[PDB]
């Protein structure tokens, strides 16, 4: 048996390899992006925005962000999805964007997720799963979004009760709020110190 | 056969979150400790990306940015392959890469090291592997990179790395470095991961017999990924 | 001191004239025996060489042939002490070099290589040793050079130097390495050299305290050259 | 006690570094050439040429060579010479050109040395030090320069007389011809095969 | 997948052509060094045999020339797998094999040794090799062979084998031996290879396992042909 | 990686083995021989012949050759030809042959070869491949063979070209003669001494 | 010659800040990274000491104190060199030192041990380096000192020495102990350290053949400072 | 080439050998202390006081400090200054002073020092550089003290400029005070927690 | 600097007084131990001879006694340094030296061996050091010298020598011989001394480098006596 590669930060100039717009290099013909909402995809429009601190509360200008989400029915475009339910053929579920060099602010134009099937027949709330590479982040972080409005799902979702430190549980829970007709969530990550954002071994 | 989980990463094969010997670390690391859970079908699924809107020069830095004429630097093809702990190998998975140049400065907007630019070098690649894993781009040697930890410091040549496969847990971000590179043994970074056989599997090994005459060298570079357990019995995944 | 004869040079230190392994070297090596003669005036005497006619950039290869800009590739200090056998600093000694560029390119002529020419870089540089024996230039570090010997060679990295110092019998013309290269040991030129002491004598080491924060990286060479030995019994050197 | 460094070929391309205008480079503003009589140098100008021939007979169109020599009266320019007499102060004694990259022709522009003496005192027949560097040799070559009209001084000469195979001798003979008004010693170098240059290790 | 050309030869993996202790390579070896070319269609290709003119008894030197009965000697039977150096088998190669007989005599007329002739016993074969570069005859285990080089000098057991495969430049003849025989370490034209490493290449090992009772011993002996790189960028093969 | 099998001499017998009716051995019903010139063979017949002499001028009596050509059209009879073009669906492309035990010629009944596409767009002069093997032989020897009256095509050869020593390059060129209505090219080789033939390592 | 910077400080080298083994180090160590800067001519200078005011007896902690007689203890005298890392002496540069008496009681008022005072020794010296940066004073062996970071922790004997030189860049406060002293293994403080080879750099060593009879003993102690680096080319400290 | 000597603790007694009065040992006539003023010593006089916190909020009542400047006109008394102006001759720009046992001030008269050229043709605004050494201290920490009144100077400040983390530039800065006529900076010095100092390595 | 006493003389370094082996030794060693004494100027203080006095052959044995011609033997040249225990060289310093002629027989009425007597030889020379203690004296390789110890004893080849330097307590006369002999290990005399490195230090070591062609061969012998100790605080010498 073979070990897996070690990680190693993404380093600060990680936007010319994965963001090459955002580091005005055009390269590819192909762009990949932070919209994951296309003409003909399914479910209601959201917008998530937010900042991620760092231990002094400072904001990261240099953080890159992906997610990785289910379609409006609670299903993932991936071969590995085995509910056996024809998934919403306009939509990759990925995304990825980078933080404003200037305020810090980083945003994804995206559906809100149905609920997805958890372990042993339970149900998960939905959610969006999210990861951050950074300079001085040795490993990507994993971390979770849940959405406010969807507090019953929530109070019985397995993995937010698998966090046997309750006060911690809303760190994983975004605001929505609604600046025209648009429906955005805020979700603001906190690396280190109070309130710190629960991160995840998946 | 029907998939279980993806073995449990191991954390004692990877570098800490807290490393105080890289300064910026201090700040951008998490006091709580991760919270392990046991994987659902968001972690075992992953996006697919379409060979279709692959450009042909996208594996090709030495010429998808050339304007008026050839990179300056020295040319290298890079290969390898891409499996999991189990040695299967990872089919279809994106891979790409970015770099600095021969001077050893990145086309970034902050970066203001005095190593000179090079109009016709871009620096950032990309591609999917084939069905054995295999993956091949072409690129000109980066040169080291003075930064700011230590106010000496000097990254060894590095190519920086990024992997989307089979499942989200496998998601990774790494760098490889060339055989022989001194720095190499006094770099911050790479002593953030603890083993040694661990930091020599980040050495891109000389392959001599792939050099192309009057041409090309080549470096071998193979990746590992976590792999996922077959279920034999109970299937709680769902 | 009433000086004699410079020590005999120790031909087992040095490569043989004929080496089948380096192919050119087949038909430019005399069949016949070096005659070896006494020492007289004609080669303990040499030319000397006054800084006057030494511009400010000559030892400068980042700067002495720039003309739009920096030409590209890893900033280098090189710098070392030219001593005697007998460990005696050799003054004012003529030393040259000259090297490809970054893409291992020459600026000659009868270079086709396809490795990428720098406008901004000549590769020729010269310079005297101080007092001390000490001397110090500044460069890109050059890349391999791909050749024909055996169709798939390549010279590891080198740099070409040269001294004319204080007797003829000291003329030298060689060629020094980097530290870790993979390439030295697969050369078929440094392999001529019968002693692997011999060939290490060769390697440029790298000299990280005298690195220049984001700037300059550095490596120590020392050269050693023939000695004199003292006389103090009969002159017959006359 | 110290090994001396050990010697590499020139190379392909020694021009570079030695002769740069040769290799078309403008970057010193005094370059080092063939030509070692000035305005005000002393003796009579000889011009000294000759091709370099290979194993095969074939001229070396990219080899390199130096010469040193003492000047009219057979004193060398140089801190080392204990003649006690003084020098041509407008005389370098050294020199240094290459082949033609067409032809394989080389020449410099000299004075005809001056009788220097040997040891245990005798007398050397005037003569010009020369060597040869270039790919494929892996150490200079050494050799010597006589004249064909010094005949009476060859024959007594200290070196000359320590090569105990007499018909090696001639080779180090150069012969006196005359273009118009000028003279010139013709002297070919045979690194390999019949008649090959002698050559010494100092 | 688009095939470039054959790795270089690496002469130093092989005898060279000058080797004094073999007197007869004295006057058959060149002086001069031999000419390295890039490769083209011509070197890259070769011929194709059909399997249809092979006779069902040419890989059995033990039937295939026995008249009134079977040759005297040991039983033996050879097989073993032919790769190119990237471990890739060789299919369809044409496999000849040639030898003398129990008493270490050749049915050649330029053999005069005392050695006993056997009348049926021929000492050739050929046959190709399957999908899995597997190949596979039966013989007569060869005696030492005396000959004339010093005058006391001795062969020791050995089986002559040339193979013709896909390209021109895989081309080889050589020679294997059988574990044990005590003639190996003395024998000049089995030094004149370079390596230890090598020289054991040229062993052909006991294969007990492989035995078939009451009737016949086994060696297990596999070659490497030199092999093809793929291209994935510039193809100027043609 | 694996390292090549090493070579080793053919032998002194080694027409045993590669040309068994030579040695009057008679136990293959098909033997590999001389001839590639078939019934319905395109192309003008040729005959190839000479002598190989060794260092001392002998020409060897125990020498083995085989040669590889393309047809009448320079297309390759091997799946590895990437021309597209169709063979010669009557021609092997490859012999064999002894030289004779007491004169030392050799010779092969084939076809002149055609042009074959050379590296970079270039094209090869008509030429066919020829390796020998024998006693003292510890490498199998690689040449080639071209024809004088393809003097226009051989001087724009890229092979040819890459020798740098001029003078070696005839050393390749057979002469053509004609017995009688046929035509033969003599091709003589000299492992050693003057006039060697130009040997490579493909 | 012209000055540049002083060489980066090796962290490696150094104990680090926060080392839990050293209690009071936990509340008194930055939980922030130093910020590393590029020198100016604030870290490049430093103060001058003339020799006009130090006293006679300011090296001498034998006498310098001493009222109605002499201390009690073991006769020692301490000497050495003060180099930079490259090797060149440091001149005139201010050496203080202090130390516990032979009961491993300091004149401290904050000092309760019950070890007893002695009223003729004070504890403190200092003096200036000569031209050669040989240094020498003499003094009372120190005894260890019990101490609370565990109940029962014990100072190995020690002597404190402080250093301002030519840099403050250079400005350096450590200890040094005697060879042979068991506490030297089971100090926490002497552990802080990361590597023996420099804790072995605190460690004097007995010189035996500098023993002055019937009168003193003597330790040889060495001390190494960061040191600058030469500037050839661009000079931006200004 | 050799490693520096490595560094310890100051010691719970660093007073006896650095200040021995305070120690009350009177051994050596001219004593070192924190007055860098002198009779004739130019610019304007001023007070430098503060006190050192741990992580606790607690003084340290056992730590030494030192400070070295320029003079009023930006030259340091030291040859390794190489502005090529001439220092005030009657200051030694460096001064050492221990925190008070019982309150734990500390404080030095000194004079608020002239810009200071910086690299590159820059120009640093005013400030003293200084060092702290104690028990719990195992490496002398290095720190600057700048003053609020040259706010336009301090903006253009290289070394603060260095400083990523804008909120921590202000824990350099000393606050301007005048008890009567005198002029007083307060520059508190925090090791650990909140509004911890910036330390250098230098 | 004021200078104190000289390091005590290490009695282990030296032969003891009793050596039965040595036979003579038996009557001629007292059978009191040495009193030791703390040094006086009698013991701090030599004598000074002028170059005035030395003749220009004084150092060469080849040619001070020649008179119809050159002695007959190996022509040695020997030469070396002579530095006090801690390393400072010994200027002025008389050396005398002594020998048997190549026959390895002495010049002195008292040597009856039946090894032929040399006319041309007298076996005897002397130097001062220069300012470096350098020594350097011409003569012919000593026979070996058969002698009545045991009946068949032999001294090695050897060279007596004596110094008279700057302090009384200097004075050291010894023997040295030449790397190689074998008689070295067997020899009573030689044994006399306790330790091997000792025994090592009295070996002139062949200098092949320093060796004149045609003429003669170079061994390298440095002597080391003993130092003084400089005075930093009480001087009780006066
Ligand atoms: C690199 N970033
Ligand atoms: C770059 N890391
Ligand atoms: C990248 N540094
Ligand atoms: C250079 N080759
Ligand atoms: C390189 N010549
Ligand atoms: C290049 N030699
Ligand atoms: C076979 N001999
Ligand atoms: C065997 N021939
Ligand atoms: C047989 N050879
Ligand atoms: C100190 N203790
Ligand atoms: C100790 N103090
Ligand atoms: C004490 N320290
Ligand atoms: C001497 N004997
Ligand atoms: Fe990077
Ligand atoms: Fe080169
Ligand atoms: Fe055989
Ligand atoms: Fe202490």
């Amino acid at each position: 048996e073979l070990k897996e590669t070690p990680s190693q930060t993404g380093g600060p100039y990680v936007h010319i390899g994965l963001l090459p717009k955002q580091a005005n290099i055009e390269v590819f013909e192909h762009n990949l992006d932070n919209n994951l909402v296309q003409d003909n995809t399914q479910g209601q429009r959201i917008r998530l925005e937010g900042q991620v601190f760092d231990g002094l509360g400072l904001p990261l200008r240099d953080v890159l962000i992906e997610i990785w989400q289910a379609d409006t029915n609670g299903v993932y475009p991936s071969q590995a999805d085995t509910q056996g339910k024809q998934v919403d053929p306009n939509f990759l579920g990925w995304g990825r964007t980078g933080a404003d060099f200037g305020t810090g602010f980083w945003s994804f134009n995206t559906i809100k997720p149905g609920a997805v099937p958890g372990r042993k027949g339970s149900t998960q709330a939905p959610h969006i799963s999210l990861i951050i590479f950074a300079r001085g982040i040795n490993i990507g972080l994993h971390t979770r979004v849940y959405f406010d409005d969807e507090a019953e799902a929530n109070a019985k979702d397995p993995v937010l009760n698998s966090i046997e430190w309750a006060t911690r549980r809303q760190t994983l829970v975004a605001k929505r709020e609604e600046r025209d007709g648009e429906v955005v969530y805020r979700f603001d990550i906190r690396i280190q110190g109070e309130n710190e954002t629960v991160f995840f071994d998946i | 056969i029907i998939w279980g989980a993806y073995a449990q990463r191991n954390t004692e094969d990877h570098p800490p979150a807290y490393a105080p010997g890289y300064k910026t670390s201090v700040l951008r690391s998490p006091k709580n400790a991760l919270i392990s859970i046991a994987e659902t079908l968001s972690e075992v699924t992953a996006p697919h990306f379409s060979a279709d809107k692959f450009g042909p020069k996208d594996n090709d830095l030495i010429l998808n940015y050339a304007k008026d004429g050839l990179p300056i630097g020295e040319r290298v093809i890079v290969h390898g392959y891409v499996r999991d702990q189990f040695g299967r190998p990872v089919k279809n998975a994106l891979v790409e890469v970015w770099q600095a140049n021969a001077s050893g400065r990145y086309r970034h907007p902050n970066d203001q090291y005095i190593g000179a630019m090079d109009p016709n070098f871009g620096g950032c690649g990309r591609m999917l592997t084939d069905d054995n894993g295999y993956y091949v781009f072409r690129t000109i040697k980066p040169g080291p990179y003075p930064w700011r930890n230590r106010i000496n410091e000097w990254r060894p040549a590095h190519i920086h790395f990024s992997l989307i496969a089979d499942g989200w847990a496998q998601r990774l971000i790494s760098q490889f470095y060339f055989e022989g590179d001194t720095l190499i043994d006094s770099c911050p970074i790479l002593k953030t991961i603890p083993s040694e056989q661990q930091r020599r599997a980040l050495i891109a090994l000389e392959d001599k017999s792939n050099f192309i005459e009057a041409d090309s060298r080549c470096y071998r570079f193979d990746i590992t990924l976590r792999g996922r357990r077959a279920t034999y019995f109970e299937n709680d995944l769902t």
